[PDB]
């Protein structure tokens, strides 16, 4: 995160850390959606240009974390994956279209003051909130500048209109993506940045005041550049896919 | 600079 | 889902959630 602040404790209890056993190191962010299911960016697992192809055995999922680096002895819970599921039509060859994946935990995690799932949007929730101008919140332990924070960082950013999104870049933008950030005029800064990938873009419903995950940190060019925006996986558009695997494989 | 984790985990 | 133990649950608000809510016209 760029230009964000330290999270308060228990502010984002669905925040997960994707963790490499060896070298043990931070892979990406992720989110807890139930006691056995984690949502991440498919590019955190599979990205051939960079020679990335993780298997279950390669990873650890860390939940209830605050510190980037320490093992939080009576707070965090570490889990093993039972299974990874990537969007069959994820496009790693051109634009990261459908950048989403689900991870099934070996054993269900117990909820706590620090560990609690986020909701998945519904058509009407998506309808009223996914609006240009409306702000969302991003969290992660990624790069501070286009180095690494000691504690979880948070930033609030406004949703931007499709055309502006589209005119900011040469990559082909699809309906499975939205972009967020301030306009250079606007004069407020903030962005996600490398290492933030796979983390949640959440909004708080003013109707039932629950936290909903609208997006997943996906890609950008640079971090906090003026005239540029972060891109996120549009979670609602991909809901059915999600519905499908949970319903065909777990819970 | 990652502090070490419980071998029960790996 | 989405109701945080240390916040919604005790009816406490985080330091910047209002910036969110105020943007929802
Ligand atoms: C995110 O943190 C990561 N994913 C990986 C996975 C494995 C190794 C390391 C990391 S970093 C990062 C988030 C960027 C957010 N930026 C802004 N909001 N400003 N994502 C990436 O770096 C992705 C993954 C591959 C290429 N990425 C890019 O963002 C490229 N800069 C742009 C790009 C987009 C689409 C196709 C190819 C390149
Ligand atoms: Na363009
Ligand atoms: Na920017």
């Amino acid at each position: 995160i760029v230009e964000g602040s330290d999270a308060e404790i228990g502010m984002s209890p669905w925040q997960v850390m994707l963790f490499r056993k060896s070298p043990q190191e931070l892979l990406c962010g992720a989110s807890l959606i139930s006691d056995r299911w984690v949502l991440t960016a498919a590019h955190c697992l599979l990205y051939p240009p960079w020679d990335k192809n993780f298997t279950e055995n390669d990873l650890l999922v860390r939940i209830g974390k605050h510190s980037r680096t320490r093992y939080e002895r009576n707070i965090e819970k570490i889990s093993m994956l039972e299974k990874i599921y990537i969007h069959p039509r994820y496009n790693w060859r051109e634009n990261l279209d459908r950048d989403i994946a689900l991870m099934k935990l070996k054993k269900p995690v117990a909820f706590s003051d620090y560990i609690h799932p986020v909701c998945l949007p519904d058509r009407e929730t998506a309808a009223s909130l996914l609006q240009a101008g409306y702000k969302g919140r991003v969290t992660g332990w990624g790069n501070l500048k286009e180095g690494q924070p000691s504690v979880l960082q948070v930033v609030n950013l406004p949703i931007v209109e499709r055309p502006v999104c589209k005119d900011s870049t040469r990559i082909r933008i699809t309906d499975n993506m939205f972009c967020a950030g301030y306009k250079p005029d606007e004069g407020k800064r903030g962005d996600a940045c490398e290492g933030d990938s796979g983390g949640p873009f959440v909004m708080k419903s003013p109707f039932n005041n629950r936290w909903y995950q609208m997006g997943i940190v996906s890609w950008g060019e640079g971090c906090d550049r003026d005239g540029k925006y972060g891109f996120y996986t549009h979670v609602f558009r991909l809901k059915k896919w999600i519905q499908k695997v949970i319903d065909q494989f777990g819970e | 600079d990652f502090e070490e984790i419980p071998e029960e985990y790996l | 889902c989405g109701l945080r133990p240390l916040f919604e649950k005790k009816s406490l608000e985080d330091k910047t959630e209002r910036e969110l809510l105020e943007s929802y016209i």
